[PDB]
């Protein structure tokens, strides 16, 4: 009743306030909403802390552009929030850490523009490298942070031997690993086709083999960002308009409180 | 009763309500049936997903190794008397892609041994017949250095002794592995390289890798004394997961696997030319 | 459909069950089992094909015996848009198996293979 | 400790339910063999992952 | 015994 | 309740749906749904032939385009689907037959487009001649199929004596056949305003003096659409949209087998 | 109790009564018993049709197929290291022929498997057991190029490991046809050519022929590394169809089998020379 | 001496049906082979004896006792419905059991009408027609 | 889960009724032995197909 | 048991 719809959404975390007019529903991944460990599936026997409002809120990350030669955008989780705040300095002090996520992705245009987002929520994103050398993409390399990074037309091999980039190389159509784009509907999604939708919004679960894990060393969640059908706007060849990611950690839980890790990003 | 849905009897239609239009935007799959679109008779339907539960797709004996031993004189130079397999279903592809359509798995593992030999060379005399020794060497464990040193011992691993000519060999093992269930896909590292650190190779791991030696070696032996005659012998490992449960669905495998890992060399081109207004 | 919100238009898509000619108009593709789509506020069109076979499981393999029939698709009225619009845009098709759906026989895989 | 079960049966010879017989010879349950009665579900979680499910004959978007 |  | 409209609409008959998003809701002529010949109606006493589902569904017509210039189109019932599958074929088989239509007239267009079609079904539509000579339009002439014929601004006379054309002189205000088209809205009627709606959808009973009658001998219905306001579209003087009319069957019975009729359309 | 029925005691007749005429054009068949035109005793009848019931018929295991297939060094030109063989009643002609005394027939199918070797030569030393592989490969799965493959690590498809001396191997089969019983005739095709074609080969089928592949093939080969010397194998199979059901009489075939169809070449002269008035 | 050879149009002859030989007179022309049956009488057309013939459904027309014959055929395949273009279900065969003879005219002729009526004829798979080529 | 029945024994030894016992061993109906105790049916079918069956002791034609 |  009232007039309620939809297209029409507000999500409130902690001191942080999203609206929508123009959403496509929202996805609860693999329907499971994220939730704290259970005495009966708990395994570190520490009092864990339970950070909640100053964590679990919506950090907005560094906007990306997307023109008519953009082919995808790729972030990991937690890697994509390491330096966001408190989440960031709980993630460090501690060995261990779970957290849900409320991923909201951000691309509005105009009634004349055209295009569509494949937006994907990827369970252990494994992504392929640059190499004849396998499993060699360094760990400062894997690890984008708010950043993230792209994906590619084609496999174009870094041949230098001597001083190896230890980079990824992830082809779009083989969905960065070895498979076909069009079977990563398999996975928790949603699509932003431009005449529709402004946004989407996916709820993803912990999801993993343990209770919980070092948050760093293991990404537990790829987002992947791919253009499904290209951006176009009247007859101008150069298009191009923004795309902004803002995530929220949820149920957020840590254990194995020690002094602060430090990684070298270099 | 495992039966699939009665097709219901459906007539004509002319109202408001629209199932054949939709938005996929929204994430979800249109639940349509043939009578939401045409009209429709009763069937009463039989057929059932039995031979695609998880159990009867994975109830089959896979072929995930060839280790190759040698029976023959002792003499100084590298031979195969004893051999070492790395256990891991990915030496090989067809399981592995099967296994592949999840990201996380549960279950018991049960091991066939088929053993094959042959004579090597045209003639010195012949062989009596040959008794096996397979050994399992879990993660900690000594490893043989020679073919007949004390970890054949096998006092506290365990060890099957096939004889030669006898039904192939089988075993079960348990759920062994280390967290709730088995990670299909790993995306991380076994170590972080910090700031703090001496080297830069300290903190540097293999993607996706966890665990160095994962499920420790098979020991592969001829447990007799070597013949006149050469005999090379060939075991082939048969693997079958039992009493399954799987988690998270993957895309298959589209192009060829190269290594452990996600990664990716050539023949990029999984698919075919066809014209598009062609049938 | 991802084109541009201000453009319309009317699509016919169409199925044939087996034994005629594949259809080469729309004239011969209306005759058939089809769905005519109109474009809108809802984005996505769904044509269900009906299990429509003499044999009661049809074979994953190309074969005339068990063969499935013909999918095509043509223009029901046109693509109209409005000036400073794009004219040309693209469309994305999904498929999916109806609850009625099952399979059998289990066997081995053409889609991988391995080298000496 | 014997188990006793009907089987689905296929082709009938011109002879109504047939049955089978299971006893585990061995303490560990890893050495048992399957019983392939498998029970089925929902294909929702990933069909469906919405927050707000909607009825098929009524707008997608609304 | 068991009979289901 | 849930979201419905009037303005959505789904058909289905036989093997065949109908989707429309912007439709003027639905007619059903004389507020009388398609019926088959009740018993105390009955004349001819032979066992009917009802074929439903292979005759009753959605035949789509020879698309026809709408230009500034356009005067109009007609078509007469059911010589328009006297080629139509199994329709046809029934429909010639047998010296009777009786059947219902769900009309669907087809024409979007832009929200910057601008015009308006009368969309009418008149139960016996007589139309105008040719000629001094009265009563004298052709069989072949009269009956275009699934083709139809058009209306035109003027009475031209057709003059050749000697070989007459035989051809009806449809003029539009006229409504082909003496009366003025302003008052054509007594009959069953849509109007697709472009601005307003896509489409027409009009549901036709069997209208005749007899519960039964001679298909190839008598049409029941005539569809005639003229366009009640002119094309136009931004300043382009040469706009030109489709117009695709697409007809069903209903209640489809028939009476009378015997040998083929073939009728001679040369 | 499967007893035929008693005789029973007949006296003399005088009557209008006439069992003894009637007319063979009504297509049926006169239901008379000696009772009927002779005086008869009374007899208490305990013979039994229990042997020619359609499954005591039918229970006996066929030969279908000789498959043969060579272990011996991998040279370069055609060899038969490995073999395959489609799977099929028509190779042979004995169970074929009783198949077809019927038109449909719904069955389970057992498959036992003798398997025999022998040396090819007079002598290059010996050869040690041999391990046979018998693969089941369905349509559409890919079909073995070379004696080790790939497609013998058979993941998905069903495979038997025979050790040679072993018991016959064996295996049974469920009723796995399309249709809602086998047809052992088609008159038909598979292919219907349309005016509208291109060339006139396009329609074109093999008349009675139905799928291609109709059930797969089984692919054997010896899994051991080749001996010095040549050792050559036969696999014989053997087939019983077991809970048996069969539709639709067929008058037995008179004349020699001429391939998969009812195609009759020659000896079309089944029948002896008798005089008419010679007992 | 081609095995399953009949070719479509050749198989099917439509009303006008076929006709029974005989001897087997094989067609030698293997550069342009003519892919019709050679149908022998005595061996029902397909390899069997004639005289087993009667443990199919039939009746016989013995001219002193009757002018026609009556069967009535239910639908029989290994499915519940099939394409009929492809493949025919059931197949008529007429034979002369015994030969026609009258008074003593060596060139006696007499009329044989075939009359057929489908029954509870159901079809489904509705789309554009079939038009088969019968050249 | 053992199924028992009786044979129908042919030559007795100078010793009434004799059994035998049978127990499947596998989930598949397809595994299983033969049975063989086959009920047996009318030839009417086959030996009287006609619309009017007709007793034996009047005229086939009448 | 099943006693026929
Ligand atoms: C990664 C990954 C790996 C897997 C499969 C794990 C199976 C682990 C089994 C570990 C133990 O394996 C044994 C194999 C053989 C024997 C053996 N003992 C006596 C001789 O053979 C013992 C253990 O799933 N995901
Ligand atoms: C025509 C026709 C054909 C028949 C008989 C059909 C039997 C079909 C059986 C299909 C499967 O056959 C198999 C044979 C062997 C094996 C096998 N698996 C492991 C090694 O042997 C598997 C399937 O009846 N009519
Ligand atoms: C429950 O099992 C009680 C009935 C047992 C019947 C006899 C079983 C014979 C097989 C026993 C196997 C023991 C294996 C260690
Ligand atoms: C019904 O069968 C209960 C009685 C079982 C008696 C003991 C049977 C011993 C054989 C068991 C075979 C199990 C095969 C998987």
């Amino acid at each position: 009743a009232c007039g309620y719809s939809d297209r029409v959404l507000q999500l409130t975390l902690g001191n942080s306030t999203i609206t929508t007019q123009e959403a496509a529903n929202s996805v609860v991944a693999y329907g499971r909403w994220p939730e704290f460990i259970r005495d009966d599936e708990a395994n570190p026997v520490d009092q864990p802390t339970e950070p909640d409002v100053a964590t679990c809120r919506f950090y907005t990350l560094d906007t990306v552009m997307w023109g008519k030669e953009s082919k995808g955008w790729w972030w990991k989780l937690p890697d994509a929030l390491r330096d966001m705040g408190l989440f960031g300095q709980n993630m460090y002090y501690h060995y261990l850490g779970r957290s849900g996520y409320t991923v909201h992705v951000q691309c509005n245009a105009s009634k004349f523009h055209q295009g569509a987002l494949g937006v994907f929520a990827i369970p252990e994103y494994c992504l392929a490298g640059d190499s004849d050398k396998q499993r060699y993409t360094s760990y400062a390399n894997a690890n984008p942070g708010e950043r993230g990074g792209k994906f590619y037309s084609q496999f174009n091999k870094d041949n230098a031997v001597t001083s190896p980039k230890r980079e990824f190389c992830p082809v779009d159509y083989l969905l960065g690993c070895g498979v076909l784009l069009g079977n990563a509907f398999v996975y928790p999604h949603q699509i932003i086709n431009l005449r529709t939708n402004n946004s989407a919004t996916i709820v993803l679960p912990y999801v993993n083999a343990l209770a919980i894990d070092s948050m760093v060393k293991h990404n537990n969640w790829g987002i992947a960002i791919l253009p499904l059908s290209p951006l176009d706007f009247a007859q101008d060849s150069s298009v191009e308009i923004p795309i902004t990611v803002t995530i929220a950690p949820m149920c957020s839980e840590f254990n194995g409180l020690r002094n602060v890790t430090a990684p070298k990003f270099q | 009763q495992d039966s699939l849905p009665d097709t219901k009897a459906s007539g004509p239609a002319h109202s408001k309500e629209v199932p054949a239009l939709t938005a996929v935007e929204t994430g979800a799959t249109n639940p349509l049936a043939p009578s939401d679109t045409v009209q429709t008779r009763h069937v009463v339907q039989r057929r059932s997903r039995s031979e695609s539960t998880i159990e009867s797709f994975f109830a089959r004996g896979a072929c995930v190794a060839i280790i190759e031993v040698d029976n023959e004189q002792p003499t100084t130079r590298a031979q195969k008397l004893f051999a070492m397999w790395r256990i891991t279903y990915k030496d090989t592809v067809q399981l592995r892609r099967k296994l592949e359509f999840f990201t996380y798995s549960r279950f018991d593992m049960e091991f066939t041994f088929v053993v094959t030999a042959n004579f090597t060379n045209a003639n010195n005399g012949h062989a009596l017949n040959q008794v096996y020794q397979i050994m399992y060497i879990p993660p900690g464990a000594p490893t043989p250095k020679s073919w007949d040193d004390y970890t054949w011992q096998t006092s506290s691993n365990p060890s099957i002794f096939y004889t030669y000519g006898a039904a192939p060999a089988r075993i079960s093992v348990p759920y062994v592995g280390l967290a709730n269930a088995y990670s299909h896909f790993y995306d991380g590292f076994a170590k972080v390289p910090l700031k703090t650190d001496a080297n830069d190779q300290i903190g540097d791991s293999l993607y996706s890798a966890m665990t160095v030696d994962d499920f420790g070696v098979l020991a592969v032996r001829v447990v007799n004394d070597h013949n006149p005659t050469k005999v090379t012998s060939k075991v082939r490992i048969y693997m079958k997961p039992k009493h399954v449960r799987v988690w998270c669905p993957r895309p298959p495998r589209a192009v060829p696997y190269y290594g452990p890992g996600v990664d990716y060399r050539n023949n990029l081109d999984p698919l075919s030319e066809k014209g598009l207004t062609t049938y | 459909f991802c084109g541009s919100m201000m453009a319309t238009g009317k699509i016919l898509v169409a199925y044939a069950p087996p034994g005629a000619q594949p259809p080469t108009s729309r004239k011969e593709a209306m005759l058939g089992t089809h769905v005519i789509w109109d474009l809108g506020l809802q984005s996505s069109c769904t044509m269900v094909v009906p299990w429509i076979s003499n044999v009661t499981y049809r074979q994953t393999t190309q074969d005339s015996f068990t063969e499935g029939g013909y999918i095509s698709m043509f223009y029901q009225t046109r693509i109209v848009v409005p000036l400073s619009t794009p004219k040309s845009m693209s469309m994305l098709g999904f498929v999916s198996a109806c609850n009625d759906f099952s399979v059998r026989l289990l066997r081995d895989t053409t889609h991988i293979s391995q080298s000496a | 400790g014997a188990q006793v079960s009907s089987q689905k049966v296929g082709a009938h010879e011109n002879s109504s339910t047939i049955n089978y017989t299971t006893i585990n010879y061995y303490k560990d349950s890893a050495s048992n063999a399957a019983s392939k009665q498998d029970y089925s579900q929902d294909p929702s979680k990933f069909t469906e992952p919405l927050k707000d499910v909607l009825i098929k004959t009524a707008p997608a978007l609304n | 015994i068991s009979e289901v």
